Protein backbone atom coordinates (compact mmCIF):
# COMPACT_ATOMS: atom_id res chain seq x y z
CA UNK A 1 0.00 0.00 0.00
CA UNK A 2 2.86 2.49 -1.06
CA UNK A 3 5.03 2.75 2.09
CA UNK A 4 7.12 5.65 1.25
CA UNK A 5 5.11 8.04 -0.08
CA UNK A 6 2.88 7.94 3.54
CA UNK A 7 6.38 7.99 5.47
CA UNK A 8 7.31 11.40 4.03
CA UNK A 9 3.80 12.85 4.08
CA UNK A 10 3.86 13.08 7.80
CA UNK A 11 7.61 14.68 8.17
CA UNK B 1 -5.18 37.69 -2.65
CA UNK B 2 -6.43 36.18 0.53
CA UNK B 3 -6.70 31.90 0.37
CA UNK B 4 -4.87 31.47 -2.05
CA UNK B 5 -1.79 33.70 -2.52
CA UNK B 6 0.60 33.71 -5.16
CA UNK B 7 3.19 34.47 -3.08
CA UNK B 8 3.53 30.98 -0.86
CA UNK B 9 2.73 29.19 -3.85
CA UNK B 10 6.11 31.33 -5.58
CA UNK B 11 7.51 30.70 -1.91
CA UNK B 12 7.05 26.54 -2.71
CA UNK B 13 8.58 26.96 -5.75
CA UNK B 14 11.91 28.65 -4.78
CA UNK B 15 11.89 26.35 -1.83
CA UNK B 16 12.29 23.21 -3.46
CA UNK B 17 14.94 24.35 -6.51
CA UNK B 18 17.39 22.44 -6.76
CA UNK B 19 26.33 7.35 -20.46
CA UNK B 20 22.50 5.70 -20.64
CA UNK B 21 20.17 8.91 -21.04
CA UNK B 22 17.05 6.84 -19.81
CA UNK B 23 18.62 5.41 -16.97
CA UNK B 24 19.91 9.12 -15.99
CA UNK B 25 16.51 10.67 -16.61
CA UNK B 26 14.89 7.97 -14.17
CA UNK B 27 17.64 8.78 -11.66
CA UNK B 28 16.97 12.55 -11.92
CA UNK B 29 12.92 11.10 -11.79
CA UNK B 30 13.33 9.28 -8.50
CA UNK B 31 15.35 12.29 -6.82
CA UNK B 32 12.44 14.48 -7.58
CA UNK B 33 9.65 12.77 -6.15
CA UNK B 34 10.77 13.60 -2.44
CA UNK B 35 11.31 16.99 -3.26
CA UNK B 36 7.76 17.21 -4.94
CA UNK B 37 6.22 15.76 -1.51
CA UNK B 38 7.59 18.77 0.26
CA UNK B 39 6.74 21.15 -2.61
CA UNK B 40 2.80 19.87 -1.96
CA UNK B 41 3.02 20.08 1.36
CA UNK B 42 4.17 23.83 1.26
CA UNK B 43 1.08 24.72 -1.36
CA UNK B 44 -1.98 26.05 1.02
CA UNK B 45 -3.91 24.07 2.68
CA UNK B 46 -2.81 20.87 0.48
CA UNK B 47 -1.08 19.54 3.57
CA UNK B 48 -4.82 20.25 5.90
CA UNK B 49 -6.48 17.39 3.43
CA UNK B 50 -7.00 13.82 4.70
CA UNK B 51 -3.70 11.45 4.29
CA UNK B 52 -6.03 9.07 2.03
CA UNK B 53 -7.20 12.28 -0.48
CA UNK B 54 -3.47 13.51 -0.57
CA UNK B 55 -1.91 10.54 -1.28
CA UNK B 56 -4.19 10.17 -4.74
CA UNK B 57 -3.58 13.35 -5.88
CA UNK B 58 0.03 13.00 -5.60
CA UNK B 59 -0.27 9.34 -7.43
CA UNK B 60 -2.67 10.75 -10.18
CA UNK B 61 -0.03 14.07 -10.70
CA UNK B 62 3.14 13.30 -10.04
CA UNK B 63 4.24 12.44 -14.09
CA UNK B 64 2.54 15.76 -15.09
CA UNK B 65 3.82 18.01 -12.06
CA UNK B 66 7.67 16.29 -12.40
CA UNK B 67 7.02 17.51 -16.45
CA UNK B 68 6.11 21.00 -15.83
CA UNK B 69 9.18 21.89 -13.30
CA UNK B 70 11.93 20.42 -15.44
CA UNK B 71 10.20 21.97 -18.86
CA UNK B 72 10.44 25.05 -17.36
CA UNK B 73 14.17 24.81 -15.81
CA UNK B 74 14.46 24.33 -19.60
CA UNK B 75 13.40 27.32 -21.12
CA UNK B 76 17.17 28.30 -20.77
CA UNK B 77 18.58 25.66 -22.79
CA UNK B 78 19.00 25.71 -26.09
CA UNK B 79 17.77 21.90 -27.52
CA UNK B 80 17.46 19.73 -24.60
CA UNK B 81 16.32 19.63 -20.92
CA UNK B 82 18.35 20.17 -17.84
CA UNK B 83 17.97 17.27 -15.58
CA UNK B 84 17.83 18.24 -11.77
CA UNK B 85 20.72 16.06 -11.59
CA UNK B 86 22.64 18.97 -12.87
CA UNK B 87 23.24 16.94 -16.28
CA UNK B 88 21.95 18.13 -19.86
CA UNK B 89 20.11 15.97 -21.99
CA UNK B 90 20.25 16.67 -25.50
CA UNK B 91 17.82 16.47 -28.25
CA UNK B 92 19.92 14.07 -30.39
CA UNK B 93 21.05 12.23 -27.11
CA UNK B 94 17.79 11.23 -26.25
CA UNK B 95 16.82 10.39 -29.89
CA UNK B 96 19.84 8.15 -29.52
CA UNK B 97 17.78 6.43 -26.58
CA UNK B 98 14.81 5.41 -28.71
CA UNK B 99 12.67 8.39 -26.83
CA UNK B 100 13.17 11.06 -29.41
CA UNK B 101 9.16 11.24 -30.16
CA UNK B 102 8.32 12.02 -27.08
CA UNK B 103 11.29 14.57 -25.81
CA UNK B 104 10.45 16.37 -28.95
CA UNK B 105 6.73 16.81 -27.75
CA UNK B 106 8.32 18.01 -24.86
CA UNK B 107 10.35 20.33 -26.36
CA UNK B 108 8.72 21.76 -28.93
CA UNK B 109 4.73 21.70 -26.59
CA UNK B 110 6.05 22.59 -23.56
CA UNK B 111 9.87 24.32 -23.21
CA UNK B 112 9.43 26.43 -26.61
CA UNK B 113 5.41 27.76 -25.71
CA UNK B 114 7.20 28.35 -22.09
CA UNK B 115 9.78 30.24 -23.61
CA UNK B 116 8.13 32.21 -26.09
CA UNK B 117 5.82 33.87 -23.69
CA UNK B 118 8.66 33.70 -21.01
CA UNK B 119 6.31 32.04 -18.63
CA UNK B 120 7.02 33.40 -14.75
CA UNK B 121 8.10 30.78 -11.50
CA UNK B 122 4.43 32.32 -10.16
CA UNK B 123 2.61 31.51 -13.29
CA UNK B 124 4.31 28.18 -13.07
CA UNK B 125 4.14 27.23 -9.40
CA UNK B 126 -0.28 28.03 -10.06
CA UNK B 127 -0.44 25.50 -12.74
CA UNK B 128 1.32 23.19 -11.01
CA UNK B 129 -1.05 23.65 -8.16
CA UNK B 130 -4.39 23.67 -10.22
CA UNK B 131 -2.50 20.10 -11.84
CA UNK B 132 -2.23 18.72 -8.13
CA UNK B 133 -5.98 19.97 -6.84
CA UNK B 134 -7.52 17.17 -9.87
CA UNK B 135 -11.35 16.64 -8.41
CA UNK B 136 -11.47 13.98 -11.14
CA UNK B 137 -9.04 11.84 -9.50
CA UNK B 138 -10.60 8.09 -8.40
CA UNK B 139 -10.77 8.06 -4.50
CA UNK B 140 -10.93 11.01 -3.73
CA UNK B 141 -13.30 11.33 -0.06
CA UNK B 142 -14.28 14.87 -0.84
CA UNK B 143 -13.50 15.90 -4.26
CA UNK B 144 -15.80 18.81 -4.06
CA UNK B 145 -13.23 20.58 -1.44
CA UNK B 146 -10.37 19.63 -3.89
CA UNK B 147 -12.52 21.36 -6.77
CA UNK B 148 -12.87 24.14 -4.85
CA UNK B 149 -9.48 24.37 -4.03
CA UNK B 150 -8.92 24.73 -7.42
CA UNK B 151 -11.17 27.60 -8.64
CA UNK B 152 -9.33 29.67 -5.33
CA UNK B 153 -5.61 28.71 -7.34
CA UNK B 154 -6.98 29.68 -10.81
CA UNK B 155 -8.88 32.84 -9.79
CA UNK B 156 -5.42 33.72 -7.91
CA UNK B 157 -3.45 33.47 -10.79
CA UNK B 158 -5.92 35.29 -13.39
CA UNK B 159 -5.95 38.49 -10.58
CA UNK B 160 -2.32 37.94 -11.02
CA UNK B 161 -2.29 37.79 -14.88
CA UNK B 162 -4.39 40.94 -15.08
CA UNK B 163 -2.03 42.60 -12.75
CA UNK B 164 0.93 41.81 -13.67
CA UNK B 165 0.29 41.90 -17.78
CA UNK B 166 -2.14 43.72 -18.54
CA UNK B 167 -0.91 44.57 -21.95
CA UNK B 168 -2.11 40.88 -22.92
CA UNK B 169 -5.60 39.91 -22.04
CA UNK B 170 -5.24 36.51 -23.22
CA UNK B 171 -2.70 35.31 -20.98
CA UNK B 172 -4.49 34.09 -18.67
CA UNK B 173 -6.25 31.24 -20.95
CA UNK B 174 -2.94 30.95 -22.63
CA UNK B 175 -1.38 29.43 -19.30
CA UNK B 176 -4.59 26.63 -18.77
CA UNK B 177 -4.27 25.62 -22.49
CA UNK B 178 -1.01 24.40 -22.20
CA UNK B 179 -2.61 21.86 -19.77
CA UNK B 180 -3.63 19.64 -22.07
CA UNK B 181 -0.36 18.92 -23.90
CA UNK B 182 0.59 18.08 -20.19
CA UNK B 183 -1.71 15.85 -19.75
CA UNK B 184 -1.04 14.56 -23.38
CA UNK B 185 2.59 14.26 -22.65
CA UNK B 186 1.92 12.82 -18.85
CA UNK B 187 -0.09 9.79 -20.16
CA UNK B 188 2.37 8.60 -23.40
CA UNK B 189 5.37 9.32 -20.28
CA UNK B 190 3.55 6.86 -17.88
CA UNK B 191 3.63 4.36 -20.73
CA UNK B 192 7.37 4.16 -21.56
CA UNK B 193 8.18 4.42 -17.54
CA UNK B 194 5.91 0.95 -17.94
CA UNK B 195 7.91 -0.38 -20.64
CA UNK B 196 11.44 -0.03 -18.96
CA UNK B 197 9.96 -1.08 -16.01
CA UNK B 198 8.76 -4.34 -17.75
CA UNK B 199 11.48 -5.32 -19.91
CA UNK B 200 13.45 -4.65 -16.40
CA UNK B 201 16.62 -3.32 -18.97
CA UNK B 202 16.54 -0.14 -17.08
CA UNK B 203 17.42 0.75 -13.36
CA UNK B 204 14.39 2.07 -11.20
CA UNK B 205 14.95 3.33 -7.73
CA UNK B 206 12.53 2.62 -4.75
CA UNK B 207 10.06 5.55 -5.08
CA UNK B 208 10.34 5.91 -9.16
CA UNK B 209 9.13 1.83 -8.78
CA UNK B 210 6.20 2.76 -5.92
CA UNK B 211 4.51 5.18 -8.30
CA UNK B 212 4.38 2.99 -10.81
CA UNK B 213 2.59 -0.13 -9.00
CA UNK B 214 -1.06 -0.52 -8.85
CA UNK B 215 -2.93 1.31 -6.73
CA UNK C 1 -15.75 39.14 -31.28
CA UNK C 2 -15.37 40.71 -35.25
CA UNK C 3 -13.22 38.31 -36.41
CA UNK C 4 -14.48 35.28 -34.43
CA UNK C 5 -17.99 35.90 -33.67
CA UNK C 6 -19.80 33.58 -31.14
CA UNK C 7 -22.94 33.62 -33.60
CA UNK C 8 -21.49 32.19 -36.36
CA UNK C 9 -20.04 29.00 -34.10
CA UNK C 10 -23.66 28.94 -32.97
CA UNK C 11 -25.13 28.27 -35.81
CA UNK C 12 -22.04 25.78 -36.90
CA UNK C 13 -23.71 23.71 -33.71
CA UNK C 14 -27.16 24.41 -34.83
CA UNK C 15 -26.38 23.21 -38.26
CA UNK C 16 -25.33 19.94 -37.15
CA UNK C 17 -27.75 19.10 -34.79
CA UNK C 18 -28.41 15.09 -34.70
CA UNK C 19 -27.14 -5.39 -31.33
CA UNK C 20 -23.57 -5.28 -29.30
CA UNK C 21 -23.56 -1.89 -27.93
CA UNK C 22 -20.01 -1.43 -28.88
CA UNK C 23 -21.38 -1.90 -32.66
CA UNK C 24 -23.89 0.99 -32.13
CA UNK C 25 -21.71 3.14 -30.81
CA UNK C 26 -19.29 2.43 -33.36
CA UNK C 27 -21.89 2.88 -36.12
CA UNK C 28 -22.68 6.25 -34.74
CA UNK C 29 -18.77 7.14 -34.61
CA UNK C 30 -19.21 6.41 -37.92
CA UNK C 31 -22.05 8.52 -38.87
CA UNK C 32 -20.90 11.41 -36.78
CA UNK C 33 -17.38 12.09 -38.48
CA UNK C 34 -19.61 12.64 -42.00
CA UNK C 35 -21.16 15.76 -40.22
CA UNK C 36 -18.22 16.11 -38.23
CA UNK C 37 -16.21 17.48 -41.21
CA UNK C 38 -19.76 19.91 -42.40
CA UNK C 39 -19.47 21.36 -38.87
CA UNK C 40 -15.57 21.95 -39.32
CA UNK C 41 -16.34 24.01 -42.56
CA UNK C 42 -18.56 26.61 -40.85
CA UNK C 43 -16.41 27.40 -38.06
CA UNK C 44 -14.86 30.54 -39.58
CA UNK C 45 -11.54 30.43 -40.96
CA UNK C 46 -11.56 26.61 -41.06
CA UNK C 47 -12.01 26.35 -44.82
CA UNK C 48 -9.12 29.46 -45.55
CA UNK C 49 -6.56 27.10 -44.40
CA UNK C 50 -4.90 24.98 -46.96
CA UNK C 51 -6.43 21.78 -47.29
CA UNK C 52 -3.32 19.47 -46.46
CA UNK C 53 -3.69 21.66 -42.46
CA UNK C 54 -7.68 21.04 -42.32
CA UNK C 55 -7.02 17.28 -42.50
CA UNK C 56 -4.12 17.00 -39.87
CA UNK C 57 -6.61 19.12 -37.78
CA UNK C 58 -9.48 16.55 -37.87
CA UNK C 59 -7.06 13.68 -37.87
CA UNK C 60 -5.83 15.03 -34.39
CA UNK C 61 -8.90 16.29 -32.85
CA UNK C 62 -11.80 13.80 -34.62
CA UNK C 63 -11.70 11.99 -30.37
CA UNK C 64 -12.02 14.78 -28.40
CA UNK C 65 -14.51 16.69 -30.81
CA UNK C 66 -17.03 13.76 -31.30
CA UNK C 67 -16.71 13.34 -27.74
CA UNK C 68 -17.50 16.97 -26.27
CA UNK C 69 -20.27 16.60 -28.68
CA UNK C 70 -21.90 13.21 -27.69
CA UNK C 71 -21.54 14.27 -23.83
CA UNK C 72 -23.39 18.11 -24.03
CA UNK C 73 -26.21 16.27 -25.83
CA UNK C 74 -26.12 13.50 -22.97
CA UNK C 75 -27.32 15.85 -20.30
CA UNK C 76 -30.57 15.53 -20.14
CA UNK C 77 -30.52 11.78 -19.93
CA UNK C 78 -29.72 10.12 -16.75
CA UNK C 79 -27.27 7.51 -16.66
CA UNK C 80 -25.72 7.10 -20.13
CA UNK C 81 -25.41 8.81 -23.38
CA UNK C 82 -27.52 9.86 -26.29
CA UNK C 83 -26.54 8.58 -29.61
CA UNK C 84 -27.25 10.23 -32.52
CA UNK C 85 -28.58 7.08 -34.12
CA UNK C 86 -31.08 7.86 -32.11
CA UNK C 87 -30.62 5.36 -29.39
CA UNK C 88 -30.35 5.88 -25.62
CA UNK C 89 -27.22 3.88 -24.33
CA UNK C 90 -27.24 3.01 -20.22
CA UNK C 91 -24.30 3.03 -18.43
CA UNK C 92 -25.19 -1.03 -17.69
CA UNK C 93 -25.63 -1.93 -20.96
CA UNK C 94 -21.89 -0.35 -21.56
CA UNK C 95 -20.62 -2.12 -18.12
CA UNK C 96 -22.22 -5.39 -19.30
CA UNK C 97 -20.25 -4.95 -22.64
CA UNK C 98 -16.98 -4.42 -21.26
CA UNK C 99 -16.27 -0.45 -21.43
CA UNK C 100 -17.75 0.43 -18.18
CA UNK C 101 -14.24 2.20 -17.12
CA UNK C 102 -14.56 4.46 -19.93
CA UNK C 103 -18.55 5.69 -20.18
CA UNK C 104 -18.18 6.24 -16.70
CA UNK C 105 -15.43 8.38 -16.92
CA UNK C 106 -17.10 10.52 -19.63
CA UNK C 107 -20.36 10.62 -17.06
CA UNK C 108 -18.90 11.82 -14.38
CA UNK C 109 -15.97 13.95 -16.01
CA UNK C 110 -17.75 15.52 -18.40
CA UNK C 111 -21.84 14.75 -18.23
CA UNK C 112 -21.72 15.71 -15.47
CA UNK C 113 -19.82 18.58 -14.78
CA UNK C 114 -21.20 20.05 -18.19
CA UNK C 115 -24.90 19.97 -16.54
CA UNK C 116 -23.91 21.02 -13.45
CA UNK C 117 -22.60 24.03 -15.18
CA UNK C 118 -25.53 24.38 -17.57
CA UNK C 119 -23.16 24.55 -20.31
CA UNK C 120 -24.23 26.45 -23.36
CA UNK C 121 -24.44 25.18 -26.86
CA UNK C 122 -22.54 28.25 -27.36
CA UNK C 123 -19.60 27.56 -24.92
CA UNK C 124 -19.53 24.36 -26.26
CA UNK C 125 -18.95 25.43 -30.02
CA UNK C 126 -15.96 27.53 -29.18
CA UNK C 127 -14.80 24.81 -26.47
CA UNK C 128 -14.89 22.43 -29.84
CA UNK C 129 -13.65 25.45 -31.81
CA UNK C 130 -10.96 25.55 -29.48
CA UNK C 131 -9.61 22.14 -29.70
CA UNK C 132 -9.94 22.01 -33.41
CA UNK C 133 -7.48 24.75 -33.76
CA UNK C 134 -5.31 22.81 -32.09
CA UNK C 135 -1.50 24.46 -33.02
CA UNK C 136 0.49 21.49 -31.26
CA UNK C 137 -0.81 19.03 -34.36
CA UNK C 138 2.44 17.66 -36.01
CA UNK C 139 2.47 18.28 -39.81
CA UNK C 140 1.04 21.63 -39.76
CA UNK C 141 1.99 23.92 -42.84
CA UNK C 142 1.55 27.48 -40.50
CA UNK C 143 1.35 26.43 -36.75
CA UNK C 144 1.29 30.30 -35.86
CA UNK C 145 -1.80 30.45 -38.10
CA UNK C 146 -3.77 28.10 -35.92
CA UNK C 147 -2.29 29.81 -33.18
CA UNK C 148 -3.78 32.86 -34.23
CA UNK C 149 -7.04 31.52 -34.57
CA UNK C 150 -7.06 29.07 -31.20
CA UNK C 151 -6.90 33.05 -29.53
CA UNK C 152 -9.90 34.42 -31.08
CA UNK C 153 -11.68 31.76 -30.05
CA UNK C 154 -11.13 31.64 -27.04
CA UNK C 155 -11.26 35.87 -26.43
CA UNK C 156 -14.42 35.62 -27.96
CA UNK C 157 -15.44 33.05 -25.16
CA UNK C 158 -14.27 34.79 -22.59
CA UNK C 159 -16.59 37.68 -23.64
CA UNK C 160 -19.34 35.84 -24.02
CA UNK C 161 -18.56 34.83 -20.17
CA UNK C 162 -18.21 37.92 -19.12
CA UNK C 163 -21.33 39.11 -20.71
CA UNK C 164 -24.06 36.47 -20.80
CA UNK C 165 -22.93 35.07 -17.35
CA UNK C 166 -21.69 38.13 -15.27
CA UNK C 167 -22.78 36.59 -11.98
CA UNK C 168 -20.05 34.16 -12.44
CA UNK C 169 -16.59 35.53 -12.91
CA UNK C 170 -14.64 31.87 -12.96
CA UNK C 171 -16.87 30.33 -16.11
CA UNK C 172 -14.49 30.48 -18.50
CA UNK C 173 -11.75 29.23 -16.87
CA UNK C 174 -13.68 26.26 -15.44
CA UNK C 175 -14.99 25.74 -19.09
CA UNK C 176 -11.62 25.54 -20.36
CA UNK C 177 -10.41 23.11 -17.70
CA UNK C 178 -12.43 20.54 -19.13
CA UNK C 179 -9.61 19.87 -21.92
CA UNK C 180 -7.98 18.20 -19.87
CA UNK C 181 -10.61 15.60 -18.89
CA UNK C 182 -11.16 15.43 -22.74
CA UNK C 183 -7.73 14.94 -23.78
CA UNK C 184 -7.45 12.10 -21.24
CA UNK C 185 -10.65 10.72 -22.25
CA UNK C 186 -10.02 10.96 -25.91
CA UNK C 187 -7.39 8.77 -25.91
CA UNK C 188 -8.35 6.41 -23.73
CA UNK C 189 -11.19 6.27 -26.29
CA UNK C 190 -8.65 5.83 -29.21
CA UNK C 191 -6.78 3.26 -27.53
CA UNK C 192 -10.22 0.84 -27.46
CA UNK C 193 -11.14 1.72 -31.13
CA UNK C 194 -7.24 0.03 -32.14
CA UNK C 195 -8.30 -3.19 -30.51
CA UNK C 196 -11.57 -3.65 -31.61
CA UNK C 197 -9.96 -3.19 -34.97
CA UNK C 198 -7.07 -5.14 -34.02
CA UNK C 199 -9.68 -8.31 -32.44
CA UNK C 200 -11.65 -7.63 -35.76
CA UNK C 201 -14.39 -8.84 -33.97
CA UNK C 202 -16.33 -5.41 -34.11
CA UNK C 203 -18.46 -4.27 -37.92
CA UNK C 204 -15.97 -0.67 -38.14
CA UNK C 205 -16.94 1.59 -41.24
CA UNK C 206 -14.71 3.32 -43.92
CA UNK C 207 -14.84 6.37 -42.34
CA UNK C 208 -14.22 5.05 -38.75
CA UNK C 209 -11.76 2.89 -40.40
CA UNK C 210 -9.57 5.84 -42.48
CA UNK C 211 -9.67 7.81 -39.11
CA UNK C 212 -8.28 4.53 -37.16
CA UNK C 213 -4.87 4.31 -39.76
CA UNK C 214 -1.50 5.40 -39.15
CA UNK C 215 -1.00 8.73 -39.95
CA UNK D 1 -6.97 9.51 -46.54
CA UNK D 2 -9.22 9.25 -49.46
CA UNK D 3 -12.79 9.88 -48.06
CA UNK D 4 -11.26 12.90 -45.39
CA UNK D 5 -9.86 14.94 -48.78
CA UNK D 6 -13.12 14.19 -50.39
CA UNK D 7 -14.70 15.58 -47.86
CA UNK D 8 -13.77 18.61 -46.79
CA UNK D 9 -12.94 19.70 -50.98
CA UNK D 10 -16.69 19.98 -51.96
C1 LIG E 1 10.42 8.31 -21.25
SI1 LIG E 1 11.71 9.54 -20.74
C2 LIG E 1 13.36 8.69 -20.63
C3 LIG E 1 11.66 11.01 -21.89
SI2 LIG E 1 11.10 12.44 -20.83
C4 LIG E 1 9.43 13.05 -21.40
C5 LIG E 1 12.32 13.85 -20.78
C6 LIG E 1 10.92 11.65 -19.16
C7 LIG E 1 10.51 12.34 -18.02
C8 LIG E 1 10.41 11.65 -16.81
C9 LIG E 1 9.97 12.38 -15.55
C10 LIG E 1 11.00 13.35 -15.02
C11 LIG E 1 12.15 13.68 -15.73
C12 LIG E 1 13.09 14.58 -15.21
C13 LIG E 1 12.87 15.16 -13.97
C14 LIG E 1 13.86 16.15 -13.40
O1 LIG E 1 13.44 17.22 -12.92
O2 LIG E 1 15.09 15.88 -13.44
C15 LIG E 1 11.72 14.84 -13.25
C16 LIG E 1 10.79 13.93 -13.77
O3 LIG E 1 8.78 13.11 -15.85
C17 LIG E 1 7.67 12.30 -15.50
C18 LIG E 1 8.23 11.22 -14.57
O4 LIG E 1 9.64 11.45 -14.51
C19 LIG E 1 10.71 10.27 -16.77
C20 LIG E 1 11.11 9.58 -17.92
C21 LIG E 1 11.21 10.29 -19.11
C1 LIG F 1 -14.78 2.53 -26.40
SI1 LIG F 1 -16.53 3.12 -26.60
C2 LIG F 1 -17.60 1.74 -27.24
C3 LIG F 1 -17.16 3.88 -25.02
SI2 LIG F 1 -17.49 5.67 -25.44
C4 LIG F 1 -16.34 6.75 -24.46
C5 LIG F 1 -19.25 6.19 -25.18
C6 LIG F 1 -17.03 5.74 -27.24
C7 LIG F 1 -17.11 6.89 -28.02
C8 LIG F 1 -16.75 6.81 -29.37
C9 LIG F 1 -16.83 8.05 -30.25
C10 LIG F 1 -18.26 8.48 -30.49
C11 LIG F 1 -18.50 9.66 -31.21
C12 LIG F 1 -19.80 10.10 -31.45
C13 LIG F 1 -20.89 9.38 -30.98
C14 LIG F 1 -22.30 9.88 -31.23
O1 LIG F 1 -23.27 9.09 -31.12
O2 LIG F 1 -22.50 11.09 -31.52
C15 LIG F 1 -20.66 8.21 -30.25
C16 LIG F 1 -19.36 7.76 -30.02
O3 LIG F 1 -16.15 9.13 -29.62
C17 LIG F 1 -14.78 9.04 -30.02
C18 LIG F 1 -14.78 8.20 -31.28
O4 LIG F 1 -16.15 7.85 -31.49
C19 LIG F 1 -16.29 5.60 -29.91
C20 LIG F 1 -16.21 4.45 -29.12
C21 LIG F 1 -16.58 4.55 -27.78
Amino acid sequence: KHKILHRLLQD
Amino acid sequence: NEDMPVERILEAELAVEPNDPVTNICQAADKQLFTLVEWAKRIPHFSELPLDDQVILLRAGWNELLIASFSHRSIAVKDGILLATGLHVHRNSAHSAGVGAIFDRVLTELVSKMRDMQMDKTELGCLRAIVLFNPDSKGLSNPAEVEALREKVYASLEAYCKHKYPEQPGRFAKLLLRLPALRSIGLKCLEHLFFFKLIGDTPIDTFLMEMLEAP
